[PDB]
C-alpha cells in the first residue's frame, strides 16, 4: 500500500470518499460571462464623484 | 450675472434629456430669468430657472 492519493496529490489536492471527488487543486483558471441587464447601470450624478 | 461657469456633469448623447450642465455663478439680484442656446447644438429642458 504505497500510500493514499490524499497525501501524493499534485497542486495540494484534497481527496474525498463518498462522492470521489477532488477538492481545490490550485490549477488552471475559470472563465466568467456577465450579462447585465441596462437596468443595474445607475447613471453618473447618482453616485458621488 | 457676473463671472458664470458652466461645467458638464453628465454627458450622453441619448434621444431625452440626457445631460446635465451645473453654471456656477454669481448674481447681483436674485430673481428668474430665461436661459436659452442659440444654436442647434443642445435643446435645453427648462425655459427659465
Amino acid at each position: 500500500k504505497a500510500p493514499s492519493l490524499k497525501f501524493t496529490a499534485p497542486f495540494g489536492c484534497e481527496i474525498y470518499t463518498n462522492p470521489i471527488r477532488a477538492e481545490n487543486c490550485a490549477v488552471g483558471s475559470i472563465p466568467l460571462a456577465f450579462d447585465i441587464p441596462d437596468a443595474l447601470f445607475t447613471r453618473v450624478s447618482e453616485t458621488p464623484t | 450675472l457676473s463671472a458664470a461657469e458652466c461645467t458638464l456633469n453628465e454627458c450622453v448623447y441619448s434621444s431625452d434629456f440626457g445631460g446635465i450642465a451645473t453654471v456656477k455663478y454669481s448674481a447681483s439680484k436674485s430673481g428668474k430669468c430665461a436661459v436659452h442656446v442659440p444654436s442647434g447644438t443642445a435643446t435645453l429642458k427648462e425655459a427659465a430657472v
